[PDB]
């Protein structure tokens, strides 16, 4: 290409059919090449063969989401301001019932504006602003509407440091190519001077200013826009003014404090989102770590060193090429990115972090399934990409005899092992419900695996969770409660709307669930697993590598040779990974409001969202239809005519997406196309057709349209038949 | 095997290649050339170096000892050589035979491309209805 | 009454499809174009690709046009 | 008239519809806007589904049992323009959207190569074929039929 | 490496297990597979189903055999 | 600056101010009329 | 047949056209007028899988090859082992 360059046209190339390999969209006319263009138009085996600029673009059209982001938030934060319910909300929360969002009523619309708390018409939230937004050591609509054009400030600066890269012209090599520094300064101030800065406006202005809102007042009767300078005298109230200590240290007495975080662990009676008190404390005991640890370094060395008999010589030099990739220091991130998410969903809902959650049941699982499919659809990725580095990356071979070379040796092995792993599993990890239904059916309970018909006995107990909700009597100072109220010991009285946590017991209905999620986050994995280790060669295929990570399949012969690559272990790997979290949500909605959710009253006899059916009912897996898809559901399939109605009226459409997956997911190609010319025939007799050739579907673009169907369909579903189920009872 | 260690192409371990079905039936191994000493990509998932000898290794089947070319002639070198190892001897002289690079003339030797008349017209379906004494059995 | 009119249902439909499918063998196995043309079991082929087309158009129709009509009421 | 029972001007089942149901968009006996200026179920919402009294226009319209009205469309007693008029709509602006499809394409496979040159517009909708569709009095209905789109062409 | 699948011949000696599968499954497949001629073929369909008509009676006898003596009437 | 025979182009998605528009001005139709299911005529 | 999918063309010239595919096709046998003057559709098939690699390049300008062989070896699917 020319145009014509190199040097000698700044007249851009606006016209000249096409561009992406070189046979390219070639004159004669095509379709094809409209989903190509925009698949794979971030790739990197073309743009040029020569790294250099890919960095060049990447830390460029990266910038474009965190300005997004940035757009984003704004129409959130605007929004959770002037579409109010926050204000009102807040005075009168236990009360309220939040909005954010309203229709106007054009056509039908209307009927989704359903009165939500503070006196107004309008559609509900299960976003945990007005959460984050307890916050606000201020308070006010037009404040956030600060905080918002704030948010647009980042965000065409945050957006012109991408004009003022790639377009710019740009660094190169050494900049990224010495990798020398990086996260010495990333953990260090940021991840350290944010927890750090974090805790400064984390006891300074929102610690008082909620402090002693846990009470009552109205706003503006307590936290105006400044009031919180030098005037370290309210302040006052939540401990000195360091009355005689000077910068730690000690030769300092105490006849009677210890500074503000005086540590907690349980929930404020009033607003059992955990303590604050304690929330600076841990905030500033982490950014001093990454404070001190962003402190290393400079590389190799620490790598280039422990070695072994077995171990990895190659552990010594595990990749000059990672600085030299990328796919590869994409794809392990993801799997941390992403592991590292759905860690959150855990000690969120048995730990809430923000006032007024669970209390607020709807407005903190939506997070726990949310945030739980990132958790999710970030790990096959993080094997996607890894397939992508196993195929091409480097330039040649230069890597060689190492860590990997090693795996590799054995992979017909790491893979032999892992299989056997997962059909142990299954026949012990779901066959087993089966029984119960074949046996239940049959009828005999003697004999079941009910919570008490195989031995086990009116106990669980004893474990490690009743040596957790007990255990600050060891090196632990203490601190009533423990750590997350759900656990085996002591303690009752939390909250006085509704309820939030509580012990949580266990035993069978509880074993085998949490033993499906083995042998389902297994056999995910073992597809994944295999299908990045085989990337590239192998004993079906061993010219295997030779295109791309993706291609079709191979062609009819050596029996099949269809499925194989990767694109499409990560394409039946999603397949699985849509039920390992899709299982995984109906496990803790179903226990969380079998148990925990209810209600206190007087002798605060609880009243769960459902007295405890889970029982001896989850165990026979039709329970799992008669208890719950039956059960609720039933909120999904009456909620026509009323406020929320969208998602009745979704879980059709999207229960009809998902199913036209299966058409393109289940189908052949030269047919659509036999099929597209029968078309194309009556399309040229009235002379209407031929510029452009029309064509089917990529065989594998195909695929495309199965799978991501198939989960927007199969998802969203859900998406409805939640949102339904803890709006309205529950 | 070590009394008799007559090797050449360098590997270490591997769950990769040949396994019982081998000896029970039969072998196939490539053979090659090659200047100063380099580490390549291998069949099997591994990887090693060269040197010489007879530069003789064993391949499983033999899909997978030619597409030493397919990589291994992408790292020069005219000469690489397959035969077939049975568990006793030979006929099905594999990389042997006349000339050699598939894409040059001495003879014919088989192939032909026509069946009985050519791929015109064979809206013309399946004739005859398979009997003992009409020219179709090739 | 009930699982009984659908046994006769079902198999009725099962049929209909072998019976399709078996007149697409005809065209393969047996046929023969040199023993049957200008012969209106040919002109059913050579005509084809409108048959296909005025058989898809009916469905295209059939299709959005009845999916208008229930969501539109949902 | 027909199988279903009579319009508006008489149809007691819609009459309960008409009531219960909405007005029950009353069911909040105040719900704070004695004076206020937003929440407006209250205005409209319900009378501009609702000052739709034992008006609706009169449209005859049959209404069977619970009183949801059913279209026949057979021409007759008053039910004509529940297809036609709005059925002869439908075709006029289709084929003026297609007289058009056959046109910003039966206008280009000339002059220079011409490959693709529809994944841009060269005339935006056509802007230029544009009105050849309001443009058509009788048109298709005998340049198709005589001529252009001739048989020969066929 | 032996021989078997008794009508079929590339299926016979595949040493796989397709060797199975699909012997049932091209057993009812009469036209054009080793065993056949026009006159076999037609014939070898006639007493199939002659293999026929003589199910359908050991379906409708026991149908009218469970009820008679038990199973009320 | 446009007479006659055709004229200058346009990008991949103007359908997105097509579908966004146009027809957006017809729900400007379906409250000006906020109503259907037969229509008086003019 | 026993491998039997036509891939011929009429140029069955072989530069900058086709090569690919694991052993089977041992061709430029040249039959007395086509041009690049190399033909035909293939040498002794009994050896090689089935895999339509065959074309994917260089024109049949008809069909193309797939598995159609049915009579069906081992050594004719990687997998007698
Ligand atoms: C006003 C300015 C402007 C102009 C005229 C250009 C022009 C150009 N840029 Mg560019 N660029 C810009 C601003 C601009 N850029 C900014 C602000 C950034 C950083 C944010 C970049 C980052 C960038 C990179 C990495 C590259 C270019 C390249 C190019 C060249 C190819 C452009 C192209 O066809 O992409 C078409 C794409 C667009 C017009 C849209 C850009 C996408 C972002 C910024 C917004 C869209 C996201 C949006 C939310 C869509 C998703 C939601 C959807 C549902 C609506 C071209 C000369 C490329 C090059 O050098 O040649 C290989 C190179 O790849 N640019
Ligand atoms: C940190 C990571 C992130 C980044 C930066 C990338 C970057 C990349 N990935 Mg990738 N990937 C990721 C996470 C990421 N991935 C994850 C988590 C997965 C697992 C699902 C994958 C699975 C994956 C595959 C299989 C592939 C890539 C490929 C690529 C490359 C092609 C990008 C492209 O052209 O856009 C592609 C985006 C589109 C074409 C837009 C279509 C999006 C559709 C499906 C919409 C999604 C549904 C949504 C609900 C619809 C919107 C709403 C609608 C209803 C209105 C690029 C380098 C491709 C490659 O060939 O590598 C070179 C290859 O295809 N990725
Ligand atoms: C009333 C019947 C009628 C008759 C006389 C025939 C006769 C024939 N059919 Mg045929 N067919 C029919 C109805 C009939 N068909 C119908 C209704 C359909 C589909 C609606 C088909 C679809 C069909 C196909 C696809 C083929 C034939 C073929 C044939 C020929 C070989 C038979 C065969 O392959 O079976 C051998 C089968 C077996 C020995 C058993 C395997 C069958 C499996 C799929 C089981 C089916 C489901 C089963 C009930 C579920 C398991 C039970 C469960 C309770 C455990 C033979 C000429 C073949 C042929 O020669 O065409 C070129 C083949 O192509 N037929
Ligand atoms: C419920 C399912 C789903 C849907 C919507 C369809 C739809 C269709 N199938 Mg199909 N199919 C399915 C599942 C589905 N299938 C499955 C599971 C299988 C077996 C695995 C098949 C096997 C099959 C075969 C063999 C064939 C079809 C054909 C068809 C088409 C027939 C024509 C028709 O019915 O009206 C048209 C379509 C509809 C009524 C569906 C709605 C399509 C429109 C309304 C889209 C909506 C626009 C929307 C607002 C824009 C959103 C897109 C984006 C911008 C956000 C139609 C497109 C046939 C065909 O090709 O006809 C020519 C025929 O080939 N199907
Ligand atoms: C300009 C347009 C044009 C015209 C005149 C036609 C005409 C026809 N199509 Mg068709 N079609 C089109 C575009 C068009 N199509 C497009 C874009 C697609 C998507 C691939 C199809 C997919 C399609 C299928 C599957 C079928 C037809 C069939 C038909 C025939 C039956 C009519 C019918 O019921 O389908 C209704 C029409 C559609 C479903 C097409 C939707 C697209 C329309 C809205 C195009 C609108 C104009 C477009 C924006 C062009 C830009 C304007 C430009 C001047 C600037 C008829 C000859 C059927 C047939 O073969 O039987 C004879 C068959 O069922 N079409
Ligand atoms: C979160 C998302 C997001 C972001 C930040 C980007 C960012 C980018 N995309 Mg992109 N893209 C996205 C989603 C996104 N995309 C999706 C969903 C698709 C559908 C497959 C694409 C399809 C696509 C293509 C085909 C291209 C890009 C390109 C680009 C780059 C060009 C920037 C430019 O030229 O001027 C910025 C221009 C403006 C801000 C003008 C305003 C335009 C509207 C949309 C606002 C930029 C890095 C171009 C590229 O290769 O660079 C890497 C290329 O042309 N994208
Ligand atoms: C993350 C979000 C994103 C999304 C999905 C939305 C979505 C919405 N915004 Mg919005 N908005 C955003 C970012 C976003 N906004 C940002 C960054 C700003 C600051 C510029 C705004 C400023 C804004 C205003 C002033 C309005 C909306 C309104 C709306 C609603 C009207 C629909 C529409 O935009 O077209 C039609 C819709 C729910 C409208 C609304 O809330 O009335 C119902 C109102 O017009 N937005
Ligand atoms: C990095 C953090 C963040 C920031 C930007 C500030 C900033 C400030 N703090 Mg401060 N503070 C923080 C975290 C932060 N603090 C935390 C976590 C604690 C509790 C451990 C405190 C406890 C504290 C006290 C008791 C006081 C301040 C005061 C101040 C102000 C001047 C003295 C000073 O600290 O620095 C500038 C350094 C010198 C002037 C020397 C200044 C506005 C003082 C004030 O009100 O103004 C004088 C004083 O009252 N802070
Ligand atoms: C295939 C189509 C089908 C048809 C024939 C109709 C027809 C109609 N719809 Mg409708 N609709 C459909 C599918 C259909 N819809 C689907 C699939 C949905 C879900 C996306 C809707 C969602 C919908 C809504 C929300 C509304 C309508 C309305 C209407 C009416 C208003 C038309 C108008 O304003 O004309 C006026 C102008 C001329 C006649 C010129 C009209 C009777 C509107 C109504 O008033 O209820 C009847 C109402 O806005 N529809
Ligand atoms: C149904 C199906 C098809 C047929 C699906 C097709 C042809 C979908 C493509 C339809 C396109 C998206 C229509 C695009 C037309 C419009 C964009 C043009 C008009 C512009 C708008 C204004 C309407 C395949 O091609 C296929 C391929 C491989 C495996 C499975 C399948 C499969 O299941
Ligand atoms: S290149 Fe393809 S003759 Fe030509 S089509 Fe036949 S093998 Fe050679
Ligand atoms: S197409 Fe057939 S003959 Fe040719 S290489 Fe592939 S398998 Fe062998």
């Amino acid at each position: 290409l020319v145009d014509r360059d190199p040097i000698k046209t700044s007249f851009e190339q606006w016209a000249k059919p096409g561009h992406f390999s070189r046979t390219i969209a070639k004159g004669p006319d095509t379709t094809t090449w409209i989903w190509n263009l925009h698949a794979d138009a971030h790739d990197f085996d073309s743009h040029t063969s020569d790294l250099e600029e890919i960095s060049r673009k990447v830390f460029s059209a990266h910038f474009g989401q965190l300005s997004i982001i940035f757009l984003w938030l704004s129409g959130m934060y605007f929004h959770g301001a002037r579409f109010s319910n926050y204000e009102a909300w807040l005075n009168d929360p236990t009360h309220i019932g939040p909005s954010a969002q309203v229709v106007w009523p054009i056509v039908g619309q209307e009927i989704l504006n359903g009165d939500v708390g503070g006196g107004f018409r309008g559609i509900q939230i299960t976003s945990g602003f007005f959460q984050i937004w307890r916050a606000s050591g201020i308070t006010s609509e037009l404040q956030l509407y600060c905080t918002a054009i704030g948010a647009l400030v980042f965000a065409g600066l945050m957006l012109f440091a991408g004009w003022f890269h790639y377009h710019k012209a740009a660094p190169k090599l050494a900049w990224f190519q010495d990798v020398e520094s990086m996260l010495n300064h990333h953990l260090a101030g940021l991840l350290g001077l944010g927890s750090l800065s974090w805790a400064r406006h984390q006891v300074h202005v929102s610690l008082p200013i909620n402090q002693f809102l846990n009470a009552g007042v109205d706003p503006k009767e307590i936290p105006l826009p400044h009031e919180f300078i030098l005037n370290r005298d309210l302040l006052a109230q939540l401990y000195p003014s360091f009355a005689e200590g000077a910068t730690p240290f000690f030769t300092l007495n105490w006849s009677k404090y210890a500074d503000f975080l005086t540590f907690r662990g349980g929930l404020d009676p009033l607003t059992g989102g955990l303590w604050l008190t304690d929330i600076a404390h841990h905030h500033l005991a982490i950014a001093i770590l990454f404070l001190i640890a962003g402190h290393m370094y400079r590389i190799k060395d620490i790598l280039e060193a422990h070695k072994g008999p077995f171990t990895g010589q190659g552990h010594k030099g595990l990749y000059e090429i990672l600085t030299t990739s990328w796919h590869a220091q994409l794809s392990i991130n993801l799997a941390m990115l992403g592991s590292l998410t759905i860690v959150v969903a855990q000690h969120m809902y048995s730990m809430p972090p923000y006032p007024y959650l669970a209390t607020d049941y709807a407005t903190q699982l939506s997070l726990f399934t949310h945030h739980m499919w990132i958790g999710g659809f970030l790990i096959v990725g993080a094997a996607a990409h890894a397939a992508i580095f196993m195929v091409r990356d480097y330039d040649p071979t230069t890597r060689y005899n190492d860590l990997l070379d090693r795996v590799l040796r054995h992979r017909d092995a790491i893979i032999s092992h892992l299989n056997w792993v997962c059909i142990f599993l299954g026949f012990h990890s779901f066959g087993l419900y089966i029984h119960n239904d074949t046996m239940s059916a049959l009828g005999r309970p003697q004999d079941m695996f009910s919570d008490t018909a195989i031995q086990l006995q009116p106990v669980f107990a004893q474990w490690i969770q009743n040596t957790h909700a007990l255990a600050p009597g060891t090196t632990a100072p203490g601190a009533t409660a423990s750590t997350s109220l759900t656990w085996g010991g002591g303690d009752l009285v939390a909250v006085g709307n509704k309820v939030a946590l509580l012990p949580i017991p266990l035993g069978t209905a509880d074993f085998l669930v949490h033993h499906i999620h083995a042998f389902t986050i297994h056999v995910t994995v073992l597809i994944l697993l295999k299908g990045v280790l085989f990337a590239r060669s192998s004993r079906l295929i061993p010219d295997k590598a030779n295109l791309g990570f993706r291609f079709p399949c191979d062609g009819p012969g050596r029996g099949g040779t269809c499925q194989v690559s990767a694109w499409d272990h990560v394409f039946l790997g999603l397949f699985w990974m849509y039920n390992s979290i899709s299982v995984v949500i109906f496990h803790f909605s179903w226990k969380m409001q079998s148990d925990v959710w209810g209600t206190i009253n007087d002798q605060g006899v609880v009243t769960h969202i459902t007295a405890g059916n889970f029982a001896q009912s989850s165990i026979t897996i039709n329970g799992w239809l008669r208890d719950f898809l039956w059960a609720q559901a039933s909120q999904v399939i009456q909620s026509y005519g009323s406020s929320l109605s969208a998602y009745g009226l979704f879980f059709l459409g999207a229960h009809f997406v998902w199913a036209f997956s299966l058409m393109f997911l289940f189908s052949g190609r030269g047919y659509w196309q036999e099929l597209i010319e029968s078309i194309v025939w009556a399309h040229n007799k009235l002379k209407v057709a031929p510029a452009t050739q029309p064509r089917a579907l990529s065989i594998v673009q195909g695929r495309a349209v199965g799978v991501t169907h198939y989960l927007l369909g199969g998802i969203a579903t859900t998406w409805a038949f939640f949102l339904a189920r803890i709006i309205a009872v529950g | 095997e070590l009394d008799p260690n007559t090797p050449s192409p360098i590997f270490a371990g591997s769950t990769g290649g040949l396994l019982r079905k081998a000896q029970v039936e039969e072998f196939y191994v490539i053979t090659w050339e090659s200047p100063k000493e380099q580490i390549f990509e291998m069949p099997t998932g591994g990887a090693a170096i060269m040197r010489e000898g007879p530069n003789l290794l064993k391949l499983a089947r033999k899909e997978q000892c030619l597409a030493l070319g397919t990589r291994l002639r992408s790292k020069y070198k005219i000469k690489y050589q397959f035969y077939r190892v049975f568990p006793s001897g030979e006929v099905q002289y594999l990389h042997p035979k006349d000339g050699v690079y598939p894409e040059k003339v001495n003879p014919g030797r088989q192939g032909v491309g026509l069946n009985m008349r050519s791929i015109g017209k064979n809206v013309s379906p399946i004739e005859v209805k398979f009997t003992g004494k009409q020219p179709y059995d090739l | 009454q009930a699982a009984l009119y659908t046994h006769h249902q079902y198999i009725a439909g099962f049929i209909m499809t072998g019976a399709f499918a078996h007149g697409p063998i005809f065209f393969i196995r047996d046929y023969n174009p040199e023993q049957n043309a200008d012969n209106v079991l040919a002109r059913m082929l050579e005509h084809k690709e409108a048959i296909i087309s005025h058989l898809s158009w009916a469905s295209l129709f059939l299709g959005f046009h009845t999916l208008g009509l229930y969501v539109h009421n949902d | 008239d027909i199988a279903g029972l009579t319009p508006c001007k008489e149809s007691k089942q819609f009459a309960k519809r008409e009531k219960q149901a909405l007005k029950k968009l009353q069911a909040s006996l105040k719900l704070y806007a004695d004076d206020s200026a937003p929440a407006l179920a209250i205005k409209a919402t319900m009378e501009k589904t609702k000052k739709r009294f034992d008006n609706y226009g009169k449209y005859g319209l049959l209404c069977g049992s619970d009183g949801l009205p059913h279209l026949i469309v057979s021409g007759d007693q008053r039910h004509w323009g529940e297809f036609i008029t709005p059925g002869i709509l439908f075709l006029y602006i289709a084929g003026w959207i297609g007289w058009v499809g056959r046109s910003y394409l039966i206008a280009i496979r000339d002059e220079k190569k011409p490959t693709q040159k529809e994944i841009i517009i060269d005339v935006p909708l056509a802007s230029s074929l544009l009105f050849r569709g309001f443009s058509w009095p009788v048109a298709a209905y005998r340049e198709l039929l005589n001529g252009e789109l001739v048989d020969n062409n066929f | 490496a032996l021989r078997i699948p008794r009508f079929s011949q590339g299926i016979a000696q595949d040493p796989t297990t397709r060797r199975i599968w699909f012997g049932i499954a091209t057993a009812h497949d009469f036209e054009s597979h080793d065993d056949i001629t026009e006159g076999r073929l037609y014939q070898n369909i006639f007493a199939s189903h002659f293999g026929q008509l003589a199910i359908i009676f050991l379906w409708t006898s026991g149908n009218l055999f469970h009820v008679a003596w038990q199973g009320n009437f | 600056m446009r007479d006659f025979k055709t004229y200058l182009s346009v990008a991949p998605v103007l359908s997105t101010l097509w579908f966004g528009s146009l027809a957006g001005l017809l729900i400007e139709i379906n409250r000006f009329f906020p109503d259907a299911l037969t229509f008086p005529f003019f | 047949m026993s491998h039997s999918v036509k891939i011929y063309d009429t140029c069955i010239g072989c530069t900058q056209c086709v090569r690919a595919c694991p052993t089977d096709v041992l061709e430029m046998i040249p039959w007395g007028g086509c041009k690049a003057k190399q033909i035909a559709s293939a040498p002794r098939t009994e050896d090689c899988v089935g895999c339509k690699r065959c074309e994917s390049a260089c024109p049949t300008d008809f069909l193309s090859v797939r598995v159609y062989l049915w009579h069906e070896t081992t050594r004719s699917m990687g997998l007698a082992y």
